[PDB]
């Protein structure tokens, strides 16, 4: 049971919508950052919870 | 060509485009001084509008003499 | 002198760094005509030249 | 009391979903679109019995490229064979991006909820259907002061659904300030299943129908030599596996991956392979014979 349902779990992570690699050039404690994105341009953007 | 930007089909065909650098080079109904407003250097005159003005208009006697028109 | 050196990092590290936006006082309100310039497409518009 | 709106959820039976993954795939990236047939009844039940296309334009939808004078055409066709009932709605496929309404979108949208309020705009995404999930999410307008007053929640009165939201990111922006995505469930009968499930004639023709025994062979051969490799990576392995901590075990000794594992998916396939078609052969050689 554990061997089958770990795979239907794993279909959400299969199925992630992108994601990118950025570098944190500053923070600005307005509780977001600065973030050069490394392909791509510079945003600055919104936390998560875990960070 | 025009090429249909929903889906690539060839849709009609278009003028050819040059660059708006060389789109600058035509005329703005540009104004003659005729040879008439340039006094002195006379044979200057009369050896340019024979260099280039004549051959365009009489290009028929360059072909039955036989001669080419100069290349600037 | 190495007590001096500790410090003035947990200093920094406490109060945080930033860089702040431009303002305006008599703006307290703006909204009220920032969605009629924004808000669905009515438009900032895709910049184009002519060549034809 | 005024109207209450309240949930729905958009049964989309099995010959609608091909005509528009059909119609849809085929004309992208031009949009397609086309009209719903169907009927409403209940108050939960969104019943699309069957759509159509609408002929495209490279000017994708428009509320001037929906075209009233081919439908009109279109309804009289169905009305003669005896299919017309009642539109209920229109379906629009963007072509690689997800589902969301667009501006333009929604002024097309806003047209058809005057002619029936229990419209819906279902957006499909073809170029996403080739994964084991179809895309196709659905909408339907909602009345812009009454997202004012907090009435969203009203939508989900009466059960807790399946509720849960496939896509955000354009499509939240919609919903917030204009619609309610409704969730899709299929029908269909026994006799379409039935219709569904058979796609061989060879099903009664794959256990006397074989493959050329060079083949077995060289897969007979292919996997042997597979397995022998995989026992060699396994032996190193194994030649520890006996300290604290597995996870140690498991970078040090490689169980990356577990060679253990690993040997067992490809033993156990080619061992059901091999049972099969020796079952072939001994059929076909008594039996006929």
């Amino acid at each position: 049971n554990d061997k089958v349902r770990f795979i239907k779990d794993e279909l959400r992570l299969l199925q992630e919508p992108g994601s990118y690699v950025g570098e944190v050039i500053k923070i600005v404690s307005d509780k977001k950052v600065l973030v050069k994105v490394q392909p791509e341009g510079k945003y600055i953007v919104d936390v998560a919870k875990d960070i | 060509v025009g090429v249909n930007k929903d889906s690539y089909l060839i849709l009609d065909t278009l003028p050819s485009e040059f660059d708006s650098r060389v789109k600058a080079m035509e005329v703005d109904e540009k104004p003659t001084e005729t040879y008439s407003d340039v006094g002195g250097l006379d044979k200057q005159i009369e050896e340019l509008v024979e260099a280039i003005v004549l051959p365009m208009k009489r290009a028929d006697k360059f072909k039955d003499m036989g001669i080419r028109a100069p290349k600037g | 002198e190495n007590d001096l050196k500790d410090i003035e990092a947990r200093i920094k590290e406490k109060a945080g760094v930033k860089e702040s936006d431009t303002g305006l006082a008599p703006s307290h309100l703006w909204d009220i005509m920032g969605d009629r310039q924004r808000l669905g497409e009515e438009h900032p518009l895709q910049v184009a030249r002519c060549t034809k | 009391t005024g109207r209450d709106d309240t949930k729905e959820t958009v049964y989309i039976s099995s010959i609608a979903l091909l005509k528009m993954l059909k119609h849809g795939r085929a004309g992208v990236p031009m949009e397609v679109m086309g009209l719903m047939l169907g009927e409403f009844v209940d108050d939960y039940t969104v019943n699309v019995v069957d759509v159509f296309a609408m002929p495209q334009s490279g000017t994708g939808v428009s509320v001037e490229a929906v075209d009233d004078v081919f439908q009109a055409k279109m309804m009289d066709m169905l009305k003669q064979t005896g299919r017309d009932q009642m539109v209920v709605g229109w379906y629009h496929s963007h072509p690689g991006f997800g589902c969301w309404l667009s501006s333009v979108d929604v002024n097309t949208q806003k047209s058809f909820e005057q002619l029936n309020s229990r419209a819906v705009a279902v957006v499909v995404d073809p170029i996403q259907s080739v994964k084991g999930k179809v895309v196709i999410d659905a909408f339907r307008l909602i009345d812009t002061g009454a997202l004012i007053n907090n009435l969203e929640p009203r939508q989900t009165t009466s059960n807790t659904g399946l509720l849960n939201k496939a896509n955000i990111q354009a499509l939240i922006h919609g919903l917030n300030r204009h619609y309610y995505s409704l969730n899709i469930d299929y029908h269909k009968t026994a006799k379409e299943t039935k219709m569904l499930m058979n796609l061989h004639k060879e099903q009664w023709q794959s256990g006397l129908k074989m493959y050329d025994y060079e083949e077995k062979e060289e897969s007979n051969l292919a996997a042997t030599k597979s397995m022998v490799k995989i026992a060699e990576q396994y032996s190193k392995r194994i030649e520890e596996e006996k300290e604290l901590t597995e996870e140690e075990l498991k970078t040090r000794y490689v169980g990356r991956q577990d060679p253990k594992k690993h040997l067992s998916e490809t033993a156990d396939e080619t061992l059901e392979n091999n049972i099969v078609s020796v079952l072939t052969a001994g059929v076909n050689s008594v039996a006929i014979k």
